[PDB]
């Protein structure tokens, strides 16, 4: 198999914008012997965010566009992406639970964030009774990270938004007041700026 | 609305 | 089959950035009864440019990156895209010759541009003796458009670059001197600015 | 180098 080449590959894919080839190059790597070099730990985080993002972005536009015959055409299109989307979270969400979270320091909150992230993603998507279980599933996953942090920064944000709430925001924000970190914060403020 | 991160 | 729905689809795909679904939605349409509504005539032009572009862009980066064991890994990667690329030109290049060019006014130069464009693309890609035939193939296709124009604007540019030349540029540029058109021109100047 | 168009 040779991990240190499938990494060089995962890198080389991003060095050329192909995010699926990338996200994939990492899957092979995560599904090797876990505990990922903070760099490796990174590539996967992003590759995957792009990929599911791409689809997440698109899901957004069409759901609205939809809202007659032309619309069954939309749902049929939504349906199709909701699918690759699901395929991506589920794909990664798994890796996490069956490889990533169990093989960790700081990472443990990182992953736990991400884990709750992806169900959040799936949560946006769900419909029938499935939804409730996915939502709760994310929370416990997120809530678990909120407490373990006590990066952590980024987390506070995402958990924060996940609620829409603000209450949790100002709190984890306010305390922080005491370049990278900066950025994130701006956003949470900005979030309240919104709410 | 809102979110979320970057890389 | 129902063209006027596969169009709405081709549109809806771009309204959500999925360019392959788009380029494809058009293929179904071009490969219906030709003579395309200037709008339809458009969507296809772009969808396809994105798609092959995407791949064209990436082809660029890796070819350089390559230039030891790690490099066989690159060529193996280049090889893989050069492929989908080829698959795209060839895919469209065909449609053009077997549907588009033969079913036309102004379009005739448009297509003829595009036609020479795609081989130009393939031309960048080729290697063995194949190259020479592809190059010449484009020229005659482009050269044919240069003369038929006498849009046409955009053409002059692309044919211009295809040579690297400049001679052909200033000429078709200079005459023009007598919002949309503007843009293009800026570029040809800019091209000489370069050469 | 150079090119080419847009849409």
């Amino acid at each position: 198999m040779d991990k240190n080449e499938l990494v060089q590959k995962a890198k080389l894919a991003e060095q050329a914008e192909r995010y699926d080839d990338m996200a994939a190059c990492m899957k092979s790597v995560t599904e090797q012997g876990a505990e990922l070099s903070n760099e490796e730990r990174n590539l996967l985080s992003v590759a995957y965010k792009n990929v599911v993002g791409a689809r997440r972005s698109s899901w957004r536009v069409v759901s609205s566009i939809e809202q007659e015959k032309k619309q069954q055409m939309a749902r049929e299109y939504r349906e199709k992406i909701e699918t690759e989307l699901r395929d991506i979270c589920n794909d990664v969400l798994s890796l996490l639970e069956k490889f990533l979270i169990p093989n960790a320091a700081e990472s443990k909150v990182f992953y736990l964030k991400m884990k709750g992230d992806y169900y959040r993603y799936l949560a946006e998507v769900a419909a029938g009774d499935d939804k409730k279980g996915i939502v709760d599933q994310s929370q416990q996953a997120y809530q678990e990270a909120f407490e373990i942090s006590k990066i952590r920064l980024g987390l506070a944000l995402n958990f924060s938004v996940f609620y829409y709430a603000c209450s949790l925001a100002k709190t984890a924000f306010d305390e922080a007041i005491a370049d990278d970190s900066t950025l994130i914060m701006q956003l949470l403020r900005d979030n309240l700026t919104l709410w | 609305r809102s979110t979320s991160t970057p890389n």
